[PDB]
């Protein structure tokens, strides 16, 4: 009809606010009869500095463990009873935490926000047993290995390097977990105007500035002081380890280049051209009809058991790759696929699949702003990097301002003689030298 | 592999009386030089029919190696003759057509 | 008027080639997550999972 | 502010086949095609024949090429896949309303045009082993799923995956035969969301005739009740044990949905104590290590079973299990509050709400109405009959539980586990 | 040493149930019998002697038995029914080990059953009794006798036999052959929960409980 | 006055490295020889049987 574009104004429009703080409240008012009530809990994975590690996850596993204006089980209470729902999703400098409800509870759990926003309490019991759920919990409750390989992408092909900074912190740390990380740094981080006024369904945002001034206000009026430093470029890592396992039974393989984070313009088109990279996936079928050449012949050549192109997030870089599986062979020609496929990408431009994963970006595109939720969080950094959102038809327009002469050219500034993230899992004997690999990383077809 | 085709088939008849092929008894098919589409295409065939043309290569490779032939009897039935991968084979020829067809897209 | 779904965490296989496969169908089981030890794995034989794709208007 | 928005189009084709077109003036594209294909209409005479043709989408069709029809499929590059299900099997098709045609013709020869080829067959066969890997696959394919395959046992655990002594045996007379024989207006459902209802119906029309449907919900499926067993070995154990409930559609299915709600189930809040169920609070109280319990829905028209899904370590399985018995004869105690009923109706009848929901879980969910609803009994008439909820059935019904052949069901070693007959 | 003779282990009787596709159908199914040193042990053989087993001469109708003789005129294809002896000093039981098509699977096992209610019936002949004793007594002859199967049977006395209660002694044992606690027996058979085992789908074959 | 053996036809195992394995035990299950079509296998991915060794004087 009024066409994906006058569909896109077509598609109604969000609004936002700014509360007298200089809150930030933002509204998607719906039919939604539940809602998302986005009490965006903007405490995220990276935000935090190097002895104040763990903090935040610690802070996490402290998110729910209960408090003094709704106690834990009263938390469950009003809440649980309530049948209300609660997340932390934590990310570079924010995070979320979702409330779906009732948009007639539309008020209740604002209330419980709140103390949520303030009353969270350290418990010297909780502390203590809580926090030896917290100690204990926690403590061993680090190992998952995915994050040792998808996370080996982030605790490792991500590097732990001030920004490279891991997530989760020391096991030290474990032991040496603080009131003063939180009687102190909780207060000595948690800072609300940073936080984000999340308003998801149908709703009221007058309602919102309304109910804002009689619990959300008086938030972020104690702020700042000392302490908030800027992101000093640097290299991360640069390199490749093998946790060497014989017991690694077949390659959990990956790689990625870059990935998205918060900041630069290119990436636009790097989405398109992650696009054009695309993900590889084992449960997937059509192989021998594939759209990644890399793919087809991974198909055909029956030549790796997985890779996923994965967007690794920092403001302006990261690394959007292939996951992979595989045995004691693929790597080598997976490069020659990946960087090769990459050297043909940085090349072979058609504006077939540039028009292709425009359609990728366009259903896809839908999918985040399809759903109440992937819409939700999608306001919440969308304020919280842009501070803007891209409208249907402002994303719809650098993205309708497609240029496939960007691609081999802008392909060629971001992408061209670089040394992205590479990490398999296993015994990566097929992962030649940086010397090798990394003479990979140029090419000698030209 | 009859008149006209056993002069001109009838190189294959009359002429493979002369050629050899078809009084060998061969199988018209079988005849195609060995390429990728033809190997492919062999791959699909049929299983009964793989038999087939089985005991008539080897066979072939018999006399062959013996440099005799079958009873003239014997030699192939003329005319007379599935086109045995015809239906497959061609099939194959729309095939890579059609990898050459969005191939050409 | 006619009915199929919703009850979470149970299975009624969703597959496909252009995606990959799962079933969350009505009925739970999901609720395991709890313990201390929360360790996780990769690297050995084995699948994983959790692809999608979204993006922006 | 739409000309007064669009009520989605319930009808029946006049042939016999479900001719549904919600009209969605929605941004985006939604096709559904609910197909009586689902588990239920399976039959003993294949096996996985399901499983397969859910990967056999992408097999080569008739009058479509595979390659070609990759290369539409590929082409637009949306979303295009049928759905495993007892009830259904559903051709979906998310995207730009443009192709539609496209992939209505797409649909149109996704549904109607399979070729089933001898030499293409044969190869997908593989790709099943491959399957029945993921299938079984990790803790949710495994101890979830493969445990769900350790956990479903009648012909509804006729499986997303095929038998292994089936395996490789398919047959394109099977094919033919399958959905000649299963394949059928009966089974036909199409559900548009985004389109004209007189386009769906065009090509509709000049499309989908079909009929052909068959018979029967199942041995009673034989009601064993009682255990699958399975000795696992699963480090910590992985046990369920099945109480029951009711029938899809029967007068009392919406109070087993309370006395659900009532046990509960995963929390709409993360990490909490699951305070809110004597299957859960009397699990908090009663359990101190990982547990879960949880009850189905095995709905056919004719029957069904409300579980617990059960997870735990070895050592407190009697312990536990026996408890949880014990809670169920707790419960059975007809002890509730009101609270309890009210209150559930808010954390349950929400179950319906989420469950009804969006733009996915619209299509999912909305699209379990877009596909899976068949109107709006509304919010209001639905939770009206869901506002019918009523407790006393749930204690008469707390008896019935307590009075019927149900099962366990087994995966580890019982040394510490209950048998059920040592019960 | 050590314990314990089992959970009763665990007695579910009953079908393990196993899904084949065996082609032609393996299906065997158990009835019970009694324990190692029961007293009745030995009445135990001499109903498995009255169902009797694979025949001493071979090509034969199995014309010896109600489970052989009606399964003679019960049957026209392949099948086979046999007792075990699962001989715990505790416990015992005797199935029947059957073979046979899917198709007569309900039929023949029914019909099994059925022989078994109507041998439960208690109709013998003493023919039956004393011939049965010859059978299964030469059952304990060639059962005990050379000199690998000396070995293995002298050797199951040059291991399994303790002593000789000799052909005399445990032929007089034998010889303590009394019928009607097989009669008596033939309730306690029909009295039990045993054991269905299930090779192949029941499509054709009973599950026991639709029995 | 200790018995283990003879009900011939069921599964005890007796098997070694100088000979091969097999269980012969008590009870019965041998019966099954009769049909016509007696047919009978060899050549594919399998074990076989029926060794020994026996002379003289």
């Amino acid at each position: 009809t009024a066409t994906y574009a006058q569909a896109l104004q077509s598609v109604p429009e969000t609004q936002v606010s700014q509360l007298d703080n200089g809150l930030r409240v933002a509204s998607e008012q719906s039919s939604q009869p539940t809602c998302t009530v986005g009490v965006w809990i903007d405490a995220g994975s990276r935000y935090e500095t190097e002895k104040n590690n763990g903090a935040g996850y610690f802070v996490e596993h402290l998110a729910f463990k209960g408090t003094k204006n709704r106690p834990g089980n009263a938390l469950e209470k009003e809440v649980e009873s309530m049948g209300a729902h609660l997340n932390a999703y934590s990310t570079r400098e924010h995070t979320a935490y979702y409330i779906k409800a009732l948009s007639k509870d539309l008020p209740k759990a604002v209330e419980l926000l709140a103390d949520i926003v303030q009353n969270c309490s350290l418990e010297d019991s909780q502390i203590e047993k809580e926090r030896d759920v917290i100690l204990q919990e926690l403590q061993e409750n680090d190992t998952s290995m995915r994050d040792v390989v998808f996370n080996y992408l982030h605790a490792t092909a991500f590097q732990g390097t001030p920004l490279a900074q891991s997530v989760e912190g020391p096991s030290e740390n474990v032991r040496k977990l603080s009131r003063a990380d939180l009687t102190e740094y909780l207060s000595r981080h948690y800072k609300a105007p940073r936080m984000v006024l999340a308003a998801a369904g149908g709703l009221e945002h007058r309602q919102l500035l309304d109910l804002a001034q009689k619990h959300f206000s008086g938030l972020s009026g104690t702020y700042d002081e000392d302490a908030v430093p800027t992101l000093t470029p640097c290299r991360f890592t640069g390199s490749e380890i093998r946790h060497r396992e014989d017991g690694l039974p077949l390659a959990h393989v990956a790689i990625a280049v870059e990935g998205p984070g918060w900041a630069n313009p290119d990436n636009v088109a790097l989405q398109v051209a992650n696009a054009i990279i695309g993900h590889y996936d084992c449960t997937y079928g059509g192989g021998m009809h594939l759209s990644s050449p890399l793919a087809s012949v991974a198909v055909t050549n029956k030549l790796c058991q997985s890779f996923q192109t994965f967007n690794i997030c920092y403001a302006d870089t990261g690394l959007l790759g292939a996951h992979f599986v595989c045995d004691h062979m693929s790597i080598d020609d997976m490069m020659f696929v990946l960087q090769g496929q990459w050297m043909r990408l940085c090349t072979s431009a058609t504006e077939s699949e540039v028009v292709r994963g425009k359609n990728l970006l366009r259903n896809a595109l839908v999918s985040h702003l399809d759903g109440t939720t992937p819409v939700c969080e999608d306001i919440g950094r969308s304020l919280l990097t842009y501070g803007r959102r891209i409208p249907l038809a402002e994303w719809e327009s650098r993205i309708a301002e497609v240029d496939a002469r960007v691609v081999r050219e802008v392909c060629s500034k971001y992408f061209y003689d670089q040394c992205p993230a590479v990490a398999g899992f296993g015994p990566i004997e097929q992962l030649p030298d940086y010397n090798r690999i990394r003479s990979g990383m140029f090419w000698l077809r030209f | 592999v009859s008149a006209s085709s056993k002069w001109l088939e009838g190189i294959r008849k009359w002429y493979y009386n002369a050629a050899g092929f078809n009084k060998l008894g061969l199988m018209r098919d079988d005849t195609i030089h060995e390429n990728d589409d033809v190997k492919e295409a062999i791959r699909r065939l049929p299983e009964n029919l793989y038999d087939d043309r089985v005991f008539r290569i080897k066979r072939a490779l018999d006399l062959s190696m013996r440099q005799q032939i079958l009873p003239k009897e014997q030699w192939t039935k003329y005319e007379e003759d599935k086109f045995y991968l015809e239906p497959y084979l061609k099939e194959v020829i729309r095939e890579r057509k059609e990898r050459e067809e969005w191939a050409k897209k | 008027m006619l009915s199929v779904a919703a009850r979470s965490g149970p299975f009624a296989p969703v597959l496909s080639a252009t995606s990959r496969g799962v079933a969350g169908a009505l009925r739970p089981l999901v609720q395991a997550a709890v313990p201390a030890t929360s360790e996780s794995p990769v690297l050995d034989l084995k699948r994983s999972v959790l692809c999608r794709e979204s993006l922006r208007g | 502010v739409p000309q007064h928005p669009q009520d989605l189009e319930f009808t029946r084709l006049p042939n016999g086949l479900v001719i549904a077109s919600l009209e969605n003036y929605a941004p985006a594209s939604r096709i559904g095609l609910f197909i009586k294909a689902g588990s239920r209409y399976e039959n003993f005479n294949n096996l996985g024949t399901s499983h397969l043709l859910r990967l056999a989408s992408s097999l080569t069709t008739k009058g479509a090429s595979s390659f070609k029809i990759t290369r539409g499929i590929e082409a637009v590059g949306g979303k295009l896949s049928v759905t495993s299900t007892r009830e259904n099997m559903a051709y979906t098709v998310e995207c730009l309303r443009d192709d539609v045609d496209i992939l209505m013709e797409f649909l149109l020869n996704v549904t109607t045009a399979p070729e089933f080829r001898r030499w293409e067959v044969a190869a997908l066969q593989s790709q099943l082993r491959i399957d029945k890997a993921v299938a079984f696959q990790n803790p949710q394919a495994h101890v979830i799923e493969n445990l769900h395959a350790a956990a479903y046992r009648n012909a509804l655990a006729n499986s997303l995956y095929c038998p292994d002594y089936r395996i490789g045996k398919v047959t394109p007379d099977e094919l033919h035969d399958y959905v000649q024989n299963h394949f059928t207006s009966a089974r036909m459902a199409l559900i548009g969301l985004g389109v004209s209802h007189p386009v769906l119906k065009q090509v509709a029309e000049q499309f989908l005739n079909i009929r052909g449907g068959l018979g029967l919900s199942g041995a009673k499926a034989k009601y064993r009740g009682g255990e699958i067993r399975e000795q696992n070995g699963d480090s910590l154990v992985h046990a369920a044990l099945v109480a029951e409930s009711a029938a899809i559609g029967s007068a009392e299915a919406n109070a087993f949905s309370v006395l659900q709600h009532v046990l509960g189930a995963g929390p709409h809040v993360k990490r909490g104590s699951n305070a809110t169920s004597s299957l859960y609070q009397a699990v908090a109280k009663g359990v101190h290590q990982p547990f879960d319990v949880s009850a189905f829905n095995a709905s056919y028209s004719d029957s069904g079973l409300f579980g617990f899904y059960t997870i735990s370590q070895a050592a407190s399985a009697g312990d536990v299990i026996k408890a949880a018995y014990n809670q169920v004869k707790t419960i059975a105690q007809g002890n509730l509050s009101n609270p309890d009923v009210q209150a559930a109706k808010n954390k349950l009848k929400a179950g319906y709400l989420m469950s009804v929901e969006s733009s996915e879980g619209f299509l999912d969910e909305v699209g379990c109405q877009a596909l899976a609803a068949g109107s709006y009994t509304p919010p209001s008439t639905v939770l009206q009959q869901i506002d019918a909820v009523a407790d006393a059935d749930v204690i008469n019904a707390a008896k019935k539980f307590v009075s019927g052949r149900k099962s366990m069901a087994a995966s580890g070693n019982l040394g510490h586990t209950p048998f059920i007959d040592e019960l």
